[PDB]
């Protein structure tokens, strides 16, 4: 299991280890970016392996890692949402805007 | 932190009326919105028995003179509710009003349940929510009974958990479990909606008084 | 320990409740082993919980597991408590007589250091809610969890003498021998006192049970009544 | 106050429905 | 936390005597709301019965005088082709001017029925309402 | 101060008397294709298809004329202790009010 500290610690190795690169590939840290990286790290390290995902990655640590849930509720226990009791709090905040536009309008290639 | 207890949450429970909850009705606006008309005798539930008038053509009268008392009550403790900074949880199943009362709820910053309820939200609360979760300190039943003409399952989950309601009882409603019941037609939408207006005008006019006599307070 | 016989789970106490996921801890509370039956496999066991201060409970639990029936039995249990009123934290305030399903009981109200002489579940349950002085007979079906449903509503359905000050609106007042005519004044209502007597009933209309009359009368002549018994 | 209901037996209950032979020899 | 035991007191005494036995360390948030404003009925939990035998309920019929006059009026001149507006508090309809009239007359006059049904029939059709038999 | 029982007694429900074939003014408040939803000041509102006649003209606020056969639907029906109603009222759609 990840505890949020070994994520902190692997975000702050994630920017050390990007101002390196930028700094190995002659670019300026400040507006080195993702592709920049995607790039770089193709070029010193290259694999033909086919698998795409058994190639060489210097990804954020956010992206490579999995999730986790969210709060949903302070300290003083309330929660934020007023549907948070349903269970399902963003299904039914969607169903209740989407009646809501529906009920404005009576008023009133893709998949 | 003794005079702050005494000054804030043990000083309003000394008055009748601390947030003037009387004014807000009256018998004739009541009787405007048809609070007082109710299903068939037919359809009658025995413990609905002394709050009916009478019965006119077959049809039960709800007695307005005793739902006058029993929705000043009810405000009452919603309004003390709402200024302790309690959850307030409105319960209805009801489809005609699920958009209305969810509108409500999110309006005066408290919750609504309007959907299917699943087994255990009150009494499973641990696994369901987190084992952390705080449940509402107040629940209010804007109808009573499900769609099969039963009673509504928290009612019941309510009181297992030791949580006071309030609720409109319908002539065809068991007021039996209900904290704070109130007798009123609960089909027609005058009498929704205003049941709606007058929990929503108490609950915001209780979170202001509570700002108010804080800063209060804090100044002096 | 053993329990109520030396091959037997009835009396066994199984601990302390766990502390709760509500955030609540139970060290004062002590656990009784009530029934222990093999459901055809896995076991049904009803336990009783209780602190000794009138809050006491009982619950089942059923599990493939005899631990784990325990244990669920015993958190169940402490979630479902009744709170039971004693008069002077020693016995009942009065006599009970109750029939749930087939099983009656009828419990009779004794000064102090009269003991629990009651049916030995009973005298469990009893040691659980704090009850020390109390008569108890058992008739028809001895049917434990019955037993147990009985006491306990029987036992929670008892009027103190508040609230029947209260209810009519009356001086309570106690009559002991050992203390001659004094009238000790136990309860009196919160509310105003009626000043008209309560009817001189000549005769009560009550129902009378012919065991108690044929004990006060020494018709009674069983070999096992009032039979030398330990300490209870 | 004079506005209470009154005791009184229904004023509009509707006749019996009645066979066509009713009453007929 | 409390007991589960719905169908025993009410919510209030189970808490009380919680609080009061120690198992509740704290009083919840709406003890004493309910403590210092209680309801009319302590919420005590009730199985309804089906009555049997000479038991009735003791829920009466709603009527009044005028209900007499209307019926008579509903048999006689029929419903009237007005239509009825319940939204508007104040609404009068045929019946209602004629149960009035009828009132008034009973009211400055004698009292037999039939006399006093024609008469208000005739005062109606001289004010300009048309009753058609 | 008018109590409740003069509030009950004057009331144009009240002197309406039995609700059967008698003639009210309802408002369409809702629409779902063909089915109009009407209260007419009772406890339910009665629910009419659209007529073939003119059909187009009811809208919602539409003002209307129903003659009311019962003000809610219940019956009791075998092996039941109480009546089953729909929550909803009886009526018969005659045309828009002028
Ligand atoms: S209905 Fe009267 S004789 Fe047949
Ligand atoms: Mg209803
Ligand atoms: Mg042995």
């Amino acid at each position: 299991t990840y505890t949020e500290d070994f994520i902190k610690k692997q975000i702050e190795e994630f920017n050390i280890g990007k101002r390196h690169l930028a700094n190995m590939m002659g670019e300026d840290p400040e507006t080195f970016t993702q592709e920049d990286i995607d790039r770089a790290i193709a070029y010193l390290f290259p694999s033909g392996l086919f698998e795409k995902r058994a190639r060489p990655v210097m990804k954020h640590p956010e992206q490579i890692f999995p999730r986790q849930r969210a709060i949903q509720w302070g300290e003083d226990g309330r929660p934020f949402h007023y549907l948070f009791y349903t269970g399902k709090q963003s299904y039914y905040s969607l169903m209740h805007d989407v009646y809501g536009m529906l009920l404005n309008l009576e008023k009133h290639g893709s998949r | 932190s003794t005079d702050f207890n005494d000054k804030i949450l043990n000083e309003p429970l000394k008055h009748s009326d601390f947030f003037n909850v009387k004014e807000l009705f009256s018998v004739r606006s009541l009787f405007d919105a048809r609070v007082h008309l109710g299903h068939k005798a037919g359809c009658r539930h025995r413990f609905m028995e002394p709050y009916i008038f009478g019965s006119r053509l077959d049809h039960d009268i709800i007695d307005l003179e005793q739902t006058a008392t029993h929705l000043q009550l009810a405000l009452n403790f919603t309004a003390h509710m709402a200024y302790r900074k309690g959850i307030i949880l409105f319960i209805s199943r009801n489809r005609q009003f699920s958009y209305l009362i969810e509108n409500m709820a999110r309006d005066c910053g408290e919750y609504a349940h309007t959907r299917y309820f699943r087994g255990g939200m009150l009494t499973n609360a641990r696994l369901l929510f987190g084992p952390t979760v705080r449940l509402p300190d107040l629940i209010i039943f804007l109808h009573t009974l499900n769609n099969i003409f039963e009673p509504h399952v928290a009612v019941r989950d309510a009181a297992k958990m030791n949580i006071p309601t309030v609720g409109i009882v319908d002539t065809n409603c068991n007021p039996c479990l209900i904290t704070y019941p109130v007798p009123g037609n609960d089909d027609s939408p005058l009498a929704v909606h205003l049941y709606c207006r007058l929990f929503q005008t108490a609950i915001t006019r209780a979170k202001e008084k509570r700002q108010q006599v804080e800063a209060l307070y804090r100044l002096q | 320990e053993r329990g109520w016989s030396g091959n037997s789970w009835g009396g066994i106490s199984l601990g302390p409740p766990d502390p709760g996921p509500c955030g609540e801890t139970y060290e004062d509370f002590d656990t009784r082993i009530l029934e222990v039956r093999n459901v055809f496999k896995s076991i049904r066991v009803l336990v009783a919980v209780g602190n000794g201060k009138g809050a006491a409970g009982f619950s089942i639990g059923k599990a493939t597991d005899r631990m784990d029936a325990f244990r669920k039995a015993k958190n169940r249990a402490v979630h479902h408590l009744h709170y039971i009123e004693r008069y002077e934290d020693h016995t009942i305030f009065h006599d009970i007589s109750l029939r749930f399903k087939r099983t009656h009981i009828k419990m009779k109200k004794q000064p102090k250091g009269y003991g629990l002489r009651c049916h030995r579940a009973i005298i469990t349950i009893c040691r659980l809610i704090g009850i020390k002085d109390m008569y108890a007979k058992v008739s028809g079906s001895i049917n434990m969890l019955s037993l147990t449903q009985g006491l306990f509503r029987g036992l929670s359905r008892q009027e103190t003498h508040q609230q029947l000050a209260d209810k009519k609106g009356l001086h309570v007042v106690e009559i002991r021998e050992e203390c001659g005519p004094l009238p000790i004044v136990v309860a009196s209502p919160r509310g105003p006192l009626r000043k008209d007597p309560e009817p001189e009933d000549e005769v009560p209309d009550v129902k009378l049970d012919w065991e108690d009359v044929k004990t006060a009368q020494g018709m009674k002549r069983s070999v096992w009544s009032n039979l030398k018994r330990a300490a209870t | 106050n004079e506005d209470l209901p009154i005791s009184m037996e229904n004023p509009y209950k509707e006749p019996l429905k009645k066979c066509i032979l009713c009453g007929k020899h | 936390a409390g007991s589960r035991l719905e169908t025993v007191g009410s919510i209030f005494s189970r808490t009380r005597d919680l609080v009061r036995a120690g198992v509740l360390k704290e009083k919840p948030l709406w003890f004493d709301v309910y403590d210092a404003f209680p309801p009319l009925r302590e919420p005590v939990f009730q199985r309804p019965r089906v009555r049997y035998g000479k038991a009735k309920a003791p829920i009466q019929d709603i009527w009044y005088h005028e209900d007499r006059i209307r019926a008579k009026f509903y048999s006689v001149y029929g419903s009237g082709q007005r239509a009825f507006d319940l939204f508007n508090p104040n609404f009068k309809s045929t019946c209602q001017r004629f149960v009035e009239k009828y009132t008034e007359l009973q009211k400055l006059g004698e009292t037999d029925e039939e006399k006093l049904f024609v008469e208000t029939g005739k005062a109606l059709l001289a004010e300009g309402v048309i009753l058609r038999r | 101060v008018e109590s409740f029982a003069s509030m009950l007694r004057h009331s144009p429900l009240t002197q309406m008397g039995p609700a059967k074939d008698k003639l009210v003014i309802g408002r369409i408040f809702h629409i779902v294709e063909n089915d109009l939803y009407i209260d007419f000041g009772g406890k339910f509102h009665c629910v009419c298809r659209r007529p073939e006649v003119d059909g187009e003209k009811y809208q919602k606020g539409t003002r209307v004329r129903l003659r009311l056969l019962d003000l809610e639907l219940t019956s009791r029906f075998l092996g039941a202790t109480t009546d089953t109603t729909v929550l909803e009222a009886n009526a018969v759609l005659l045309g828009i009010q002028e």
